[PDB]
């Protein structure tokens, strides 16, 4: 196959602002016809790829002329003059001229907006789960920005690495934040041994740790 | 107006074949191009499986042996994915497409031996309290298999302010949350619950959210 390599990975990028992106190929794009397959390619969230430009620089007539594309041979480039909120997605180029049709392995953009601290909420574990003879303590990180967050949790003042899982959000449509959950979970006796509970965030909005918690004395 | 639909099967255990259907509407499938199954894996690198040319020929990528074949249906304009001998590294997105930028809306397949298996619902209410005047909430989805599950509050009548994060794998099985925020005027005066459906058991969980 064709490796498709595209740079950078992830961009981040401020409404208003261009954005480029490249991709190169492991060998010329140009096809015996005279052709050159190079297509870029969108994925918003939760969505299908959608057709950016086609033939290294034409444009899909369902999209903006913000988007060109540029390059030959192996060299190309997708510019965004100026980035929209809904140009949010993942990019991706694609190259039709040698068999097997390739995809390079993508590039996403997120929309740069202002800082924002998470609004952050501490569980204990329902009566009902306990019933099954696990526990899961479940904190809520919400609506913050950026990204990049470091989640620690603390049983009586000790810091309990193994037993915790996150999930996050894609970055949001409307406010542009993320969201996470982090869920540790323990058996119950081990759990019904300790007394305090703690979810610790360290993100750049606070000089110190952001921390809920609750004692199970209650 | 061109418009493609998948369809089939959400999970297939390994080793068994993999059948799915791609409906097309607004072209037929032999009046031209090269109709297409592509596939998206977790971490959403994308590949390209094969095509049927509108002539009935077909063309396969080298990376899947000879365990992809594509027939068609003219009469009804569908045509029709097999993948055999499935492993976990088939787990995928499947898209059928054409030249032009059409893609269908794609259609989740996961290939595992684990069982279909019914999701607790546990409520996430608050230890002995704050001030503040929005209160968050939440429910834990955990031990269901295969996804997807949905979550309402109040049968969707909460919508505005909440949270429900991508399912995570937790000792062969999905666990999920979700968080919504209220204010505190509102509970716990009155009634917040969490509704819940998994689809591949048939099942509908409602959970009250009771304080304390
Ligand atoms: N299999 C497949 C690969 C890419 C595409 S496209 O949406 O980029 N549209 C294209 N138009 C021309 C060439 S590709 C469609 C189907
Ligand atoms: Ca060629």
């Amino acid at each position: 196959d064709v490796v498709m390599t595209q740079t950078p990975i992830t961009l981040s990028v401020t409404i208003g602002q261009p954005a480029s992106i490249s991709c190169k190929s492991s060998q010329s794009l140009l096809d015996s016809d005279g052709k050159t397959y190079l297509n870029w390619l969108l994925q918003r969230p939760g969505q299908s790829p959608k057709r950016l430009i086609y033939l290294v620089s034409k444009l899909d007539s369902r999209v903006p002329d913000r988007f060109t594309g540029s390059g030959a041979g192996t060299d190309f480039t997708l510019k965004i003059s100026r980035v929209e909120a809904e140009d949010l997605g993942i990019y991706y180029c694609w190259q039709g001229t040698h068999f097997p049709q390739t995809f390079g392995g993508g590039t996403k953009l997120e929309i740069k907006r202002a800082e924002a601290a998470p609004t952050v909420s501490i569980f204990p574990p329902s009566s009902e789960q306990l019933t099954s003879g696990g526990a899961s303590v479940v904190c809520f990180l919400n609506n913050f920005y950026p990204k990049d967050i470091n989640v620690k949790w603390k049983i009586d003042g000790s810091e309990r690495q193994n037993g915790v899982l996150n999930s996050e959000t894609d970055q949001d449509s409307k406010d542009s934040t993320y969201s996470m959950s982090s869920t540790l979970t323990l058996t119950k006796d081990e759990y019904e041994r300790h007394n305090t509970y703690t979810c610790e965030a360290t993100h750049k909005t606070s000089t110190s740790p952001i921390v809920k918690s609750f004692n199970r004395n209650e | 107006d061109v418009q493609l639909r998948e369809s089939g099967p959400d999970l297939v255990t390994p080793s068994q074949s993999l059948s799915l259907t791609c409906t097309v509407t607004g072209y037929s499938i032999t009046s031209g191009y090269s109709w297409h199954w592509n596939r998206q894996f977790p971490g959403n690198k994308l590949e390209w499986m094969g095509y049927i040319h509108y002539s009935g020929s077909t063309n396969y990528n080298p990376s899947l042996r000879g365990r992809i074949s594509i027939t068609r249906d003219t009469s009804k304009n569908q045509f029709f994915l097999q993948l055999n001998s499935v492993t976990t590294e088939d787990t995928a997105t499947y898209y059928c497409a054409r030249y032009g930028g059409y893609w269908g809306q794609g259609t989740s397949v996961t290939v595992a031996s684990a069982a279909t298996t019914p999701p607790s619902v546990y409520p996430l209410a608050p230890g002995g309290g704050a001030t503040n005047s929005m209160v968050t909430l939440g429910c834990l989805v955990k031990g269901y298999f295969p996804e997807p599950v949905t979550v309402t509050w109040n049968s969707g009548s909460l919508s505005g302010g909440v949270h429900t994060f991508p399912a995570v794998l937790q000792s062969d099985l999905y666990t999920l949350s979700s968080s919504v925020t209220v204010p505190s005027s509102t509970w716990p005066s009155e009634t917040v619950t969490c509704n819940v459906a998994h689809p591949a058991s048939s099942t509908k969980v409602d959970k009250k959210i009771v304080p304390r």
